[PDB]
């Protein structure tokens, strides 16, 4: 059955891609879709196997890598840090298929795209399945070429291209650091096994941890899209909204997050690299926070909102809790999936128009939609009692429980965080159903009002909700942001779990806060991030529909049109990134190319000795008049400096002097 | 409404067969003939690998010791 | 399939009969032009465009927006455009 | 005779058969064609039939014949699990080199065909070879050939091409010679046996290294004397392209595990920062121009440099790791190398006669098949996982990151550049925007010649990167005589 | 010239009011103001003053430009522009041998 | 040489051959065509490069005083 | 050799692809080749070099554990 | 100091009003009638709210 899990995806892949002419697109989409539903089924069974009944299982199919010291295998464990992210994975794999079956109904290729998924899917699994780390990165790898060929679907428009480049090169440069980090984990221990490492950890250099605990986390930049390494994250928006609900907000993203989490036996030794991952986590969460609330397209918000959570997850892992990590890990992807696809819906609806701008009224229009997105947004704030509210609000009280400088710090960090993420929800809830509409008519021209005389059969387009295969997953993500958290809690949160006592979430007792968070820290800043979201919600409302002016003033003010085009801009990152180090690179295999490769190299090279060898040799040749009177003076002129060199005992140097003047003069044309 | 699969596999008109153009006698039956009976053959194999000469010996000495059980 | 004529037709039709600019909303024909037979003012017109580009959310580059001086010629516009809604 | 004896008359019994067939027929080119295929064919009959009874840890030569009469020069053929992979890869590629160009010849196919079964019989008998001088023998009796293939077959720059490899092949080729010549004054024979005993004085090794490792920076090549490859590999027809980087591009490789680390090994310990100087430097330039080179078959050839550069790094780190790495990323190199040659040089430029990356936009959308297998080879150049590439890559880094860590640390920077170079030519062949406007008429997809020599390079490709211990078990135990060093406790031992 | 240049800079200063103002109630009252300013000037003739008041324009549409200005999605600079874009030639391959 | 110009900053709406990369069939080409294209590497035009370091210092004064 | 399928060869870019190929035939040495030549072919090189031999052995990570220091030398 | 151009951005603030008199009045007058009005786009901003309220009140009078 374990080994099914992971062989599963991967059947139904091939069939969809190598034989999707036999099967056509309706047999690719049913194989697709139930192959991973399957699949879903069989891991929901493992949740009860490994975690519930703390069994883990081992299976090893034959080695990969044989050398000295090096033995890497095909082998697969599962515990309860395998089973709890396979749940994510799987739910939301399964529902985005089965949304994708109305979503991508009138394109062209849909075998090609389903196979897509599945190949996803597989890889996904391969990367928290694996017994080693160089059989993760194979899945880091895969789900990264899923991620490129997914956003670059599409490849006739260029602006894809552009940004599957972005995905697959920025993701490259986390590769390096974690293929340096792999490889001083071989060179340490001698092999890259989890449980060697993990058994070793405590005693190993503590400065070789640092080593492997920054490349770690280098690493988990780029796929986590950390504030260094992110500007990948927004342009995969370019991808069709399916892709974005699984891989680029749901299950990819936090690949990252896991490799923190499953490292957690060995990073927990170097409280250094704890303090960056959350002075990073801290970033994250206003860098992304501050861009998502100027942005006007839909899918730019929902991309930036998803950063600002990895922000809050690696926050919590460098604060050293990492059930909570975990547990706000699995709570996202249920609410995150359910913005992109109830966005997917409205996208869907409003002909394919992504801009807030062109948006408007849509609340009786798209009923269903607008709840959901509610449901969605009140966990998103962690309003109480909802799925995300357990999860990100014990991050904020776990930060101010670490009565440290750094904690008390990221807690007044997140927290302004926090403020702009009501704030673009207000703009997204408001904007798309509740303010007046902004957009053509054609979206709201009912039948109900005859606008014709002759073509009353048809058009009229008036926005509707889509079909079963649509709204069935919206439905289902919505259950889950409602009472997810609430149902397990105590398997992640809990007081003294031992859900993750096969040291698949290592805590050392030193970094332990929990019971502080619990008692020590005050009802005010437990209670603080609440009233933020009531205030700024009602406040943002009002400036949004009863005071519309207000914000106009801003913009046209020099200083508020600085400051909206900054956060617009996404503070520059872009722009500093193509200018100082894209271009840089491709002005340097210019002149590597122009001026070394076919300039220097050649003229100091064969070219130059052509060119000057040629010109000697015609000299020296123009010397043969086939005059014997001339010829005769030749030979008394060699016989001579023959009599001299072996009589005047002349150092033997004199004579290459003399060679090498001769030669060189008669390089001179003249 | 999906169209009828379409398109011409090695470039060969609805209408004419695929010629052959004279490498392919040798290739499928030669060239990959002779992968398939090496791939059967070197499952008959003998396993003279260090590897397995060193797993044998390292075991008898760690049998020699509470690291590893002896069936002895 | 694509947009009609007729329905290409009642849109505009009803985009310059809410203009106060047209002289009457009775002479809006498909063969109306702007300048005289609606007797509509060089800027004016530049907004009908406008207007008739936000209701088909395509865009109309300078070359042809002034190629558009009546209601034919911009009803043979937006059918000549496949991205029309 | 010996079985490795069987493996050179072949190709050269096919030599006399092409010449001997229109004596009795004005036969076609197709008889010819079959000849030499046929003849391929069986030597990597015998070459299959040679590793099922290799011994995989033994010390000794293997498959030898007695030649119990000595003269001046005398072929000493003998096989090891350094050796036997060499073999086998030479076999496998110069039947699908064969089939690659099997119509874009059309003029001189006898004279074409003559020169790759002679090849293929140069190329073979300088891994069997048990000499050093026997060694340097073939190692270049493979120049006149080549400057004849590229002269006859080759595209426009052709002549200066063709100058290009044999005059830097031949000047760096003699001052290995040199030093081959003082190590054989010096102990009196070049046999492997009698060489690999003797220890040579720190000064004669360090100028010796001086030497075989200008001969090598040469043929490796390095970035500042690589001019010669990127115009015969380009000008070479698609067939002498596919030789020159899977197999001629290699004996430089397979050369270092004869005549450097055996015999000169305090010189390659105190000399490696310069070799990893080098390596480094080679790594980041050619890399850097390969991301602006605007020829598809000369921006293949570019990515070459930077491969053997991370192979040549793997073979002067002392360790085991890195030792076998780079024997996978040359076997790797072998076959990747071959199909991306196949795409640019006989795809493309047989549908085109261009090579230009302008010409070429959205080849996806009218030639699926191309864009799958070209997309496959290209991660592979990548160096991603499940392809024997990342196997070579990942240990012949991991090496050079133990023997000097910095320039292992800039070598592994090749994981963000190899990956650009390789998807911005995919984005901008397959992908990139709709069909061109450049192509006037439709373009037909792969035949069911591309497709087969295309499938059968990846496939070697992808199931060598799952079980890479079809190559390992051979090599574990030879690999182990070529490492220089002690443990404290280990060693010594009464 | 110096007519078609004035109507599209007009049109031009509509579509910036409407990027930064979003609610088209209040770029309602800005257009009209816009219009005044254009119809202030309809009796300028001499050109050294015409093309003074363009150049003069062009530099307050570069100084409020917007950020991400709005672009109809199947538009060029739009979400759906090139997404399946036909092959440009049907026709099957010409008969020629490889 | 034409002018080293990105064809970003052509006019999408002129009557080009390759609308798609907005060039002409006969059109004079810069030496550096390979990263002025469509498909090359993005211009930013929304401010200097000068004034955008400004403004990231203001962004990293604000953040550090927080902390401070 | 065979026919190929007809491609609208550009003018333009059939002679940009003639000069990028025959662009070694007119490399000058000037104040700024020079400079440029020099510091990719000695300096970076040499500063490389240079810190490959500084840090030649001078650490080692393998079974070292704490108590233990990196440095080798 | 004033432009040759009468744009000034403090009375380019000013109008941004609702203009008394506008030509294009009647053509944008369906945004802000029927169901664009005020009450109509909140009437169902908090779908459950309703149903939901009047079903607690009968789960919280339990002490009879
Ligand atoms: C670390 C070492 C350096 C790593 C980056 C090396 C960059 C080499 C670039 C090689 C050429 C790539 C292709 C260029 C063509 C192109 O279209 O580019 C698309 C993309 C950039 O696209 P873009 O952002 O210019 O496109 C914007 C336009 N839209 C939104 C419509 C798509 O190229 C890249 O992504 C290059 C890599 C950039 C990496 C940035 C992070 C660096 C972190 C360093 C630490
Ligand atoms: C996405 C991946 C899809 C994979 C599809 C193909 C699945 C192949 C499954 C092969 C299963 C082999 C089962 C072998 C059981 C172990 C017995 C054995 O010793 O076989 C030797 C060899 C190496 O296996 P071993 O040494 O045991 O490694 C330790 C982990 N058990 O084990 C072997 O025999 C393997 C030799 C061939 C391996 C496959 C190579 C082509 C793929
Ligand atoms: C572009 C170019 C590959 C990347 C490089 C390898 C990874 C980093 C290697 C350097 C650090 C490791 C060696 C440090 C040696 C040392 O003595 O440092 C000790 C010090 C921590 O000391 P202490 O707090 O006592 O240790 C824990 C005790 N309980 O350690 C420190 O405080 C180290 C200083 C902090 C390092 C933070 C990360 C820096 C990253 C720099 C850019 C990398 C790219
Ligand atoms: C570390 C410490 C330093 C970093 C933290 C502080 C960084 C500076 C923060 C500056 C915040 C300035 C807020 C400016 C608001 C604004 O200009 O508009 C934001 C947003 C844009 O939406 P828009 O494109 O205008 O669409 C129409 C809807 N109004 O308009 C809206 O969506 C309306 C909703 C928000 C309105 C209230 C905003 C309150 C801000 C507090
Ligand atoms: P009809 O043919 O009757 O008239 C059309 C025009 C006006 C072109 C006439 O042909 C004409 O008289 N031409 C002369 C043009 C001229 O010199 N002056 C006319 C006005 S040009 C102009 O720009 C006027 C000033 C406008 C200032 C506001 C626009 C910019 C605002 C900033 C950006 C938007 C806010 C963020
Ligand atoms: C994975 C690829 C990279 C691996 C190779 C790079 C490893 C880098 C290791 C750096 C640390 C090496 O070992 C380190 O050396 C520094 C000096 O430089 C010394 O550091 C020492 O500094 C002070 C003196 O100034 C001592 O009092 C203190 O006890 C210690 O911190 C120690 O000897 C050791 O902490
Ligand atoms: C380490 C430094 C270098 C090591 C040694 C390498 C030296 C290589 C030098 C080769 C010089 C080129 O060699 C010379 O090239 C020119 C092309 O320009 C050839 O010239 C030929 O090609 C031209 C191209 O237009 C044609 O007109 C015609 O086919 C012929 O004249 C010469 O036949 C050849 O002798
Ligand atoms: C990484 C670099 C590796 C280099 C390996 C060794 C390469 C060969 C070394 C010598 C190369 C020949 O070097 C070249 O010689 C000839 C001498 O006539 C000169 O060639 C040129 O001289 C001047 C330019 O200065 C010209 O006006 C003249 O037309 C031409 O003959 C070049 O100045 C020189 O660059
Ligand atoms: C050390 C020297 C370098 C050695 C390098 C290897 C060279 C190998 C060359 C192969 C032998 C010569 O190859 C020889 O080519 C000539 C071309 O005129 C052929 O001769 C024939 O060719 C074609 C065949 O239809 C006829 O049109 C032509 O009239 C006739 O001469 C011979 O049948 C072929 O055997
Ligand atoms: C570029 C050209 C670089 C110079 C050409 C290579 C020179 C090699 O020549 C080198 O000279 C030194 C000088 O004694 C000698 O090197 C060795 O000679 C004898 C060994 O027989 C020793 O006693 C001596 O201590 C040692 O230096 C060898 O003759 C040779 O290794």
């Amino acid at each position: 059955m374990y080994l099914s899990i992971i062989i599963l995806p991967l059947l139904g892949s091939v069939v969809s891609g190598f034989f999707g002419r036999k099967v056509g697109v309706s047999g690719a989409q049913l194989i697709t879709c139930s192959s991973v539903i399957i699949t879903t089924i069989l891991s929901i069974i493992a949740f009860f196997e490994v975690g519930f009944n703390n069994i883990p299982v081992t299976i090893n199919i034959f080695r990969w890598i044989d050398s000295e010291w090096f033995i890497i295998n095909w082998g697969f464990q599962y515990d309860s840090l395998t089973v709890s992210m396979l749940i994510p994975v799987l739910i939301i794999s399964s529902l985005v298929h089965i949304y994708s079956i109305s979503y991508m109904s009138s394109d062209p290729h849909n075998q090609r795209f389903f196979s897509y998924l599945s190949l996803f899917t597989f890889m996904m699994i391969i990367l928290v399945t694996a017994n080693n780390y160089l059989l993760m990165f194979v899945g880091w790898e895969g789900v990264g070429v899923c991620s490129y060929l997914l956003v670059s679907f599409w490849f006739t428009r260029i602006a894809a291209n552009q940004s599957s480049i972005s995905a697959f090169l920025t993701n490259r440069v986390g590769d390096c650091f974690l293929t340096v980090g792999m490889f001083a984990i071989l060179w340490s221990l001698g092999n890259l096994d989890y449980a060697t490492v993990f058994s070793l950890a405590p005693y190993i250099n503590s400065n070789v941890v640092i080593i492997i605990g920054i490349c770690l986390l280098i690493g988990a930049m780029a796929k986590s899209s950390q504030v260094g390494l992110h500007v990948w994250l927004p342009m995969a928006m370019e991808g069709p909204t399916p892709v974005s609900a699984l891989i680029h907000a749901a299950t990819m993203v936090t690949a990252g997050v896991y490799l923190l989490m499953r490292s957690s036996p060995l990073i927990e030794y170097s409280s250094t690299v704890l303090l960056l991952c959350l002075w990073l986590g801290a970033i994250t969460t206003v860098f992304s926070s501050l861009i998502g609330l100027f942005q006007q397209d839909i899918k730019k918000v929902i991309a930036y909102s998803t950063m600002s959570q990895l922000g809050m997850m690696v926050l919590s892992i460098g604060l050293s809790s990492y059930n909570i990590a975990l547990f706000h890990l699995v709570n996202h992807a249920f609410y995150k999936a359910l913005l992109f696809l109830g966005a997917g819906s409205v996208i869907h609806a409003v002909a394919d128009n992504q801009d807030f701008r062109k948006f408007g009224g849509l609340i009786s229009y798209l009923p269903l939609t607008y709840s959901v997105m509610l449901i969605a947004s009140l966990s998103l704030v962690a309003f109480p009692f909802m799925t995300g509210f357990y999860s990100k609000d014990f991050i904020l009280e776990s930060a101010y429980g670490q009565f440290s400088f750094s904690g008390v710090a990221v807690y007044i960090i997140a927290t302004i965080g926090a403020i702009f993420t009501t704030l673009y929800s207000v703009k997204v809830l408001y904007l798309t159903f509740l303010s007046n509409p902004n957009g053509p008519r054609t979206y709201y021209r009912l039948a109900i009002d005859n606008f014709f005389s002759a073509q009353a059969i048809k058009s009229y387009k008036p926005a509707h909700e889509g079909d079963f295969f649509l709204t069935l997953p919206l439905v289902i993500l919505a259950l889950f942001s409602i009472f997810f958290g609430f149902i397990t809690k105590d398997i992640f949160i809990g007081l003294g779990s031992n859900f993750f006592v096969d040291n698949s979430l290592f805590i050392h007792p030193i970094h332990e806060i929990m019971i502080d968070t619990e008692f020590a820290v005050p009802v005010l800043f437990k209670l603080l991030p609440f009233i933020f979201t009531i205030s700024f919600s009602v406040i943002a409302l009002t400036l949004s529909e009863l005071l519309s002016e207000l914000v106009i003033y801003f913009k046209f003010s020099r200083f508020g049109y600085n400051i909206f085009g900054f956060f617009n801009q996404r503070f520059l990152i872009e722009f500093f990134y193509n200018k100082y180090i894209t271009n840089l690179i491709l002005n340097l295999g210019g002149q590597i190319t122009k001026i070394l490769d076919k300039g220097s190299i050649e003229l100091f090279g064969p070219y130059g000795l052509e060119r000057g060898l040629v010109k000697l040799s015609k000299n020296i040749s123009s010397l043969s008049t086939s005059h014997v009177t001339t010829y005769a003076l030749y030979i008394l002129v060699g016989f001579i400096l023959y009599l001299i060199y072996n009589n005047l005992l002349l150092d033997y140097s004199y004579l290459l002097l003399i060679i090498i003047l001769l030669l060189l003069l008669m390089m001179i044309g003249e | 409404q999906y169209d009828p699969p379409t398109g011409w596999l090695w470039g060969v008109r609805p209408g004419e067969k695929y010629q052959n153009e004279g490498w392919e006698g040798p290739f499928f039956y030669g060239f990959w003939g002779s992968l398939i009976v090496f791939a059967i053959a070197y499952a008959y194999k003998p396993d003279t690998s260090i590897q397995t000469w060193a797993l044998e010996e390292a075991r008898r000495r760690l049998e020699a010791e509470g690291i590893l059980e002896d069936p002895n | 399939e694509g947009l009609q004529k007729v329905e290409v037709y009642e849109r505009i039709k009803s985009l310059l009969a809410g203009f106060d600019k047209v002289n009457d909303p009775n002479n809006i024909t498909e063969t109306a032009h702007f300048a005289n037979d609606l007797g509509l003012d060089s800027l004016d017109t530049v907004e009908v465009v406008m207007a008739i580009e936000e209701e088909f959310s395509i865009e109309i580059p300078d070359k042809d927006a002034d190629q558009i001086h009546s209601v034919d010629k911009a009803i043979e516009y937006i059918l000549r455009q496949p991205d029309a809604h | 005779m010996s079985l490795l004896y069987v493996l050179l008359i072949i190709p050269i019994i096919g030599i006399f058969l092409i010449s001997t067939i229109d004596s009795f027929y004005f036969f076609n080119v197709s008889y010819y064609k079959k000849i030499a295929l046929i003849t391929t064919i069986l030597n990597l009959i015998v070459s299959l039939i040679i590793y099922i009874l290799f011994d995989f840890s033994n010390n000794q030569f293997q498959f030898i014949q007695e030649n119990l009469d000595l003269s001046f020069y005398d072929i000493y053929l003998g096989v090891d699990g350094v050796s036997i992979y060499f073999v086998l890869l030479t076999t496998i590629i110069m039947p699908i080199a064969l089939v690659s160009n099997w119509n874009s010849i059309t003029n001189n196919i006898k004279s074409y065909l003559i020169i790759m079964l002679l090849l293929e019989t140069l190329l073979l008998a300088v891994f069997l070879v048990l000499d050093v001088l026997l060694f340097y023998i073939f190692f270049e009796s493979i120049l006149p050939p080549l400057f004849i293939l590229i002269g006859l077959f080759g595209s426009s720059n052709k002549v200066r091409a063709s100058f290009y490899i044999f005059l830097y092949t031949l000047l760096g080729s003699l001052f290995l010679l040199l030093s081959i010549l003082t190590m054989s004054s010096i102990v009196g024979t070049t046999y492997f046996d009698v060489l690999l005993k003797s220890s040579f004085e720190y000064t004669t090794q360090l100028f010796l290294f001086f030497g075989i490792f200008i001969a090598f920076a040469v043929k490796t090549p390095v970035w500042g004397l690589n001019s010669w490859l990127l115009r015969a590999h380009v000008e070479s027809p698609l067939g002498g392209s596919i030789v020159l980087a899977a197999i001629v591009l290699k004996l430089s490789l397979y050369g270092v595990f004869r005549l450097i680390l055996p015999i000169l090994p305090q010189a390659s310990l105190n000399l490696t920062y310069i070799v990893y100087a080098i390596g480094a430097i080679t790594v980041l330039y050619a890399s850097f121009s390969t991301l602006r080179t605007v020829d598809v078959k000369e921006l293949i050839a570019y990515s070459s440099v930077a491969h053997a550069a991370i192979y040549l790094m793997g073979v002067f780190s002392n360790t085991i790791q890195g030792l076998e790495g780079a024997i996978l990323l040359g076997l790797a190199h072998g076959f990747v190398s071959s199909g991306l040659f196949i795409c640019a040089g006989g795809i493309l430029y047989d549908r085109t006669g261009t090579r230009l990356i302008y010409f070429f936009r959205g080849l996806t959308q009218i030639m699926p098949l191309f864009s799958l297998f070209f997309f496959i080879l290209c991660l592979g150049n990548a160096g991603t996982p499940l392809t024997l590439n990342f196997v070579g890559e990942f240990m012949s880094l991991y090496g050079t990151l133990e023997r000097l860590p910095i320039a292992g640390m800039l070598a592994s920077t090749s994981i963000i550049f190899s990956a650009a170079y390789s998807i911005y030519m995919y984005n901008r062949i397959a992908f990139g925007g709709s069909v061109s406007l450049y192509f006037i008429d439709c373009f037909r997809d792969l035949t069911k010649r591309e497709f087969f020599i295309l499938f059968t390079l990846v496939s070697f490709t992808v199931i060598l990167g799952i079980y890479p211990s079809f190559v390992l078990d051979g090599l574990h135990y030879n690999i182990s005589s070529v490492v220089y060093g002690i443990e404290p406790n280990a060693s010594y031992l009464t | 010239s110096n007519r078609q240049a004035a109507l599209s800079l007009y049109r031009r200063a509509l579509k910036l009011a409407l990027d930064w103002t979003v609610h088209r109630n209040l770029w309602r009252g800005q257009a009209l103001y816009i219009r005044s300013l254009f119809e202030k000037n309809r009796n300028v003739t001499d050109p050294r003053l015409q093309r003074a008041l363009l150049k003069e324009t062009e530099k307050l549409l570069e100084k409020w430009k917007h950020p991400d200005p709005y672009c109809p999605p199947t538009a060029p600079g739009g979400s759906k522009y090139e997404r399946n874009l036909p092959v440009p030639n049907l026709e099957p391959p010409p008969p020629l041998k490889f | 040489n034409p002018p080293r110009i990105k064809r970003q900053f052509r006019d999408p709406h002129a009557d080009w051959w390759d609308k798609q990369e907005r060039r002409n069939f006969g059109e004079p080409v810069h030496e550096d065509h390979d990263i002025l294209g469509m498909f090359s590497p993005y211009e930013y035009t929304w401010i200097t490069p000068g004034k955008g370091l400004f403004q990231i210092g203001l962004f990293i004064a604000s953040f550090l005083g927080l902390c401070y | 050799g065979l026919q190929h399928y007809k491609i609208a060869m550009d003018p333009a870019l059939v002679r940009l692809g003639s000069m990028i190929s025959n662009r070694y035939k007119y490399f000058r040495w000037t104040k700024r080749t020079a400079l440029v030549s020099f510091m990719y072919v000695v300096v970076v090189p040499s500063t490389i070099g240079y810190l490959a031999y500084k840090t030649d052995g001078l650490w080692d990570l393998r079974a070292k554990r704490r108590g233990d220091l990196i440095s080798e030398r | 100091k004033p432009n040759i151009t009468g744009f000034d951005m403090r009375e380019f603030l000013r109008h941004t009003k609702t203009p008394t008199y506008d030509p294009w009045e009647r053509h944008e007058a369906w945004r802000y009638t029927g169901r664009f009005s005020r009450f109509n786009r909140f009437k169902g901003a908090l779908p459950g709210f309703g149903i939901a309220t009047v079903a607690f009140t009968a789960y919280c009078v339990f002490e009879h």
